[PDB]
RNA sequence: GAAGAACCUUACCAGGUCUUGACAUCCUUUGACCACUCUAGAGAUAGAGCUUUCCCUUCGGGGACAAAGUGACAGGUGGUGCAUGGUUGUCGUCAGCUCGUGUCGUGAGAUGUUGGGUUAAGUCCCGCAACGAGCGCAACCCUUAUUGUUAGUUGCCAUCAUUUAGUUGGGCACUCUAGCGAGACUGCCGGUGACAAACCGGAGGAAGGUGGGGAUGACGUCAAAUCAUCAUGCCCCUUAUGACCUGGGCUACACACGUGCUACAAUGGGAAGUACAACGAGUCGCUAGACCGCGAGGUCAUGCAAAUCUCUUAAAGCUUCUCUCAGUUCGGAUUGCAGGCUGCAACUCGCCUGCAUGAAGCCGGAAUCGCUAGUAAUCGCGGAUCAGCACGCCGCGGUGAA
């Protein structure tokens, strides 16, 4: 209810830690959690010719990746409202409140 | 291509009206490779740069349409 | 002569349509990911000293 | 050429990146103030002889750390250098930087200390060979499974470029869990550029 | 009520199979089997395994599908009835893996290669 | 190849006649990775035969098939070095392979405009032993032999 | 190299221009530069106009800052891969290359690393004056194929109802998403084998024998390549090879070669209906929808910083009709005219549209290349650089042989 947070990582072990603590700081005053959704992943590609004067056929590519997650709360008690609005750790992962 | 009417840079315009008094100085240069060909412009006498000379060309009739650059090639192939 | 070219971006262009890109460190001027202002081989390198989040090796 | 920059293997595996942080469409002024700050405390590195650098991200501040093998002289004698760092930063960067420290233990182990040391002994005029050998003398017997050690270019000073080097105890390279590091510095006294590369191997 | 089910995957296409007894008919996407379907007389690979247990009739078939092209996920439905004849007789599986058509076909495209025009083709090369 | 042999990957039969052969003949006219077209024209090819001399789109088809699968094959090989090409007791199946082979292709310069007309009549004049696949059997036949002499000893 | 040459970018040529100079540091006076407009100019600039204005004050001062000067000087894509660092190409994903201690030989050297068995392999077993080891092989890694569990939205719709519809009620069953687990190890059967290693067949199983694919490149050879990514010894330029601007090059054409695309048609040309993927991109950008013009497009308006909205109903495919073997209704190079888009500006030197004209070209010598399976062949989709411009390159998927 009228309130959710994004995660937009990379190591899955900081995005679940994260998802851990979060539904402790919901699920500890009230109640009406969300688990850990899962998402897509997004994923990047690039290429590039692994030398530096010529020779077009060696590449070398690399990759990104963005693992995510998603809970929403229902009946958000002024208590973990406050502690949502204190809670700031880890500082790897970005997260975001939203309704 | 230029449906919203023609184009020629003003630092021609103005110093192809400045005769239209009088008779007509034999001299314009100019760059010489941005610009149409306008009917106020008929019976001057415009050298045409080509970025190593400036090339000295009357202005007849039919000779309108297209752009400046048309007439100073900067090839020279034989 | 890559000192007057590198002080010559850092101006505003004569117009619009000469805005290119150049890498920051080096100063490459094709092929430059407009992602990470790098050019192909300083970010091929730095990938490798782990100082650009994100980017590993891929295999699949 | 053939070979792989090893921590660029380990790298994201079992070894992670030493940037954490995270910047979406915000993604270039992050990255080459890193490179300022990475940069300009090269200073340091004249005498304090650091090893590594992490970039944290604060919500609205720069949070890092250092480690190297004389925490004194980092800091200075009251604090007041990690001052003078922290007034000269924020000034580079317009962004409230609070730094912090740890010390380095068993700084012979490292890999980028001891490239500093070799090519501080090869400024001086002294013989390669003896300087490797001492190098990894004092580094096995402090605890280790193998060290290589390569040179290259003139080499004492003279005529044509060669490269040869001496290793004891024994490293395996194309395994993966390894966790051996490596280091590559340069030098010379007055022909052109020497080069040194060292790699240790220091458990799977 | 009674209702049987199986999945069926090969080219990366997908079909949901459901099982029901009829007289032998099968809807795909609320569609008759001979619409989604072109020309294609590749029909007696989808009875194919009704020719070897409860032969040939006669049940009824509900079936989604989504992915790959059309003989892929024709191929791709075959395994679903498979699997829903063998939730029927864990007695009919010997018979059923003698006659195979049981396990997953894992041939697909193949991952491409930088370097190389496609997945294995080599440019001509000029010798001399 | 180096090692040894290697398996064949046999096909199915046919969804209207239920004939390997038919499959086996349907896939040596595909072009290009488009299939549906080849059976049009096989289908079509067959019921043309059958409606002038109707028998069989099969039994005729078979009739034909034996008047073209070779026995004999000069096989080149220099035990000696040199140009010796010695006959040999071809084997089953390539006999087949090049039935369908020497079929699809010299009916290929039939000549009729019409679609696959140049197919069925191409095997209903090969099943009565005139047209050049029967020429070219014969003519493999009469070049095996042609030199057993010198090579078959071998 | 070049993963975007109209100007640039850009080194090169013709012109018009500057000197501690476009860029860095010091020092002397200082002290806060801007920006703005009008003129003459091809601009570089020149010339005038309100002006660049103290951001700390203890009464003493400091930074950003000009501008001038001053000399310390900067500057160079100038030179040498044959003085160099670093980074690649290949032999080669070939199976090899070595060492310590003992022992042999007057010595260069040899033994190990050889013979028999075995193998993808210096992989293992057996015997042996050799005993042991290291970089290599393999394994540890990523992905694909089966699935248990944990979680159910922006995903799914089985059990219910209703609406255009999974939409909206209702549900998390399935599908899918993604973490942790499970699973292939010659593990059991028979046989062959000196009982060893291994090999042939079997059950079970989703996959059986390195399941398929990738990343991973030993000692060294080739004075291979690169001072033009960067760095650097030495040699060199210095009112000029350093520097600013406009215009042209790099797109030149009697010609020889390498790589690609479209074709020479009936499995085809055209016209009309009819369905099915996958990978990814998106805030000054993807355009919904509707209106207009036959088209490239324009107009007003709509969501979308995301499993929601868009690029985007994929094309070959499947069903009918017409065209009859001809340079043809094939082929559409080339060219006239009229338009569209971005762009300060498309002659030199963009992409695209309509009309009109309609070239060579009917399977290509000697010779020569690629390829062992979801491969070859064939058909579409996306994105990197990027106002704009792809038959190239990097990925995806559909159909599917001998
Ligand atoms: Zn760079």
């Amino acid at each position: 209810q009228k309130i959710r947070i994004r995660l937009k990582a990379y190591e899955h072990r900081i995005l679940d830690q994260s998802a851990d603590k979060i539904v402790e700081t919901a699920k500890r005053t009230g109640a009406d959690v969300s688990g850990p959704i899962p998402l897509p992943t997004e994923r990047s590609l690039y290429t590039v010719i692994r030398a530096t004067h010529k020779y077009k056929d060696s590449r070398e590519q690399f990759e990104m990746r963005t693992h995510k997650r998603l809970i929403d709360i229902v009946n958000p008690t002024p208590k973990t409202v406050d502690a949502l609005m204190k809670l700031d750790l880890p500082s790897g992962v970005n997260i975001e409140i939203k309704l | 291509s230029l449906k919203k009417g023609p184009f020629v840079d003003d630092h021609l315009m103005k110093k192809v009206e400045a005769q239209q008094g009088a008779e007509k100085k034999k001299v314009i240069k100019t760059w010489s490779r941005r610009s149409t060909i306008f009917p106020s412009f008929v019976g001057f006498t415009i050298a045409v740069y080509d970025g190593r000379k400036h090339v000295p060309v009357y202005i007849q009739e039919d000779m309108v349409g297209h752009k400046l650059g048309e007439f100073a090639p900067t090839r020279t192939y034989r | 002569a890559k000192k007057s070219m590198i002080a010559k971006n850092k101006r505003p262009a004569k117009h619009s349509t000469q805005a290119y890109t150049r890498c920051e460190r080096c100063g490459r001027p094709h092929s430059v990911y407009r992602k990470f202002h790098l050019c192909r081989i300083c970010f091929r390198e730095l990938a490798y000293k782990g100082q650009i989040p994100g980017v590993k090796k891929a295999s699949w | 050429g053939q070979k792989v920059h090893p921590i660029g293997m380990r790298v994201g595996i079992i070894r992670d990146w030493d940037a954490k942080w995270y910047a979406e469409k915000e993604y270039a002024e992050f990255l080459h103030e890193d490179l300022r700050i990475r940069k300009f405390i090269a200073t340091k590195l004249a005498d304090a002889a650091v090893s590594t650098i992490e970039i944290e991200r604060a919500a609205n501040r720069v949070n890092i750390s250092i480690h190297t093998a004389k925490p004194g002289m980092v800091i200075g004698k009251g604090g007041s250098e990690v001052e003078n760092l922290r007034k000269e930063l924020n000034k580079l960067t317009g962004k409230r930087v609070h730094i912090n420290i740890v010390e380095i233990k068993k700084p012979d182990l490292d890999a980028k200390l001891v490239g500093e040391g070799i090519a501080r002994q090869l400024e001086n005029r002294v013989a390669f060979r003896r300087a490797q050998k001492q190098a990894i003398q004092r580094a096995m017997r402090a605890g280790a499974k193998g060290i290589k050690t390569q040179v290259s270019g003139r080499l004492n000073g003279a005529d044509i470029a060669r490269s040869e080097g001496y290793s004891e105890g024994t490293v395996p390279l194309h395994t993966l869990r390894a966790d051996i590091d490596y280091a590559w510095e340069e030098a010379d006294t007055t022909y052109g550029k020497l080069g040194v590369k060292v790699w240790i191997y220091r458990g799977e | 009520q009674v209702q049987y089910s199986g999945t069926g995957r090969r080219k990366n296409a997908v079909a949901r199979v459901r099982l029901v007894p009829g007289t032998g008919k099968i809807t795909v996407n609320k569609k008759d089997v001979e619409e989604y379907i072109p020309h294609a007389d590749l029909r007696e690979v989808i009875n194919q395994p009704f020719g070897v247990t409860e032969t040939k009739g006669a049940y009824d078939v509900i079936v989604n599908v989504n992915g790959g092209g059309y003989a892929g996920q024709s191929g791709a439905i075959r395994h679903g009835i498979a699997r829903a004849l063998l939730q029927v007789d864990p007695d009919f599986r010997s018979a059923l893996k003698r006659a195979g058509l049981l396990t997953r076909d894992a041939r697909m495209v193949e991952r491409k290669k930088p370097g190389l025009k496609k997945a294995r083709k080599a440019s001509q090369f000029s010798k001399r | 190849p180096r090692k040894g042999p290697v398996a064949k990957r046999d096909v199915l039969p046919d969804p209207i006649y239920n004939s390997k052969l038919v499959t086996r003949l349907i896939n040596r006219v595909m072009v290009d990775g488009k299939r549906g077209i080849a059976a049009n024209i096989i289908y079509n090819s067959f019921d043309i035969i059958k409606e002038s001399t109707g028998n069989d789109p099969l039994e005729v088809f078979e009739q034909a098939m034996k008047n073209v699968m070779p026995v004999l094959e000069v096989k080149a090989r220099r035990v000696g070095g040199s140009n010796y090409q010695v006959p040999v007791e071809v084997r089953p199946e390539r006999r087949t392979t090049l039935g369908l082979r020497w079929v699809v292709n010299y009916a290929r310069l039939r000549g009729e405009h019409t679609m696959e007309e140049r197919l069925a009549k191409e095997i209903m004049d090969a099943a009565n032993n005139t047209g050049a696949s029967v020429k070219k059997r014969e003519d493999t036949h009469k070049m095996a032999d042609a030199n057993r002499a010198f090579a078959h000893y071998r």
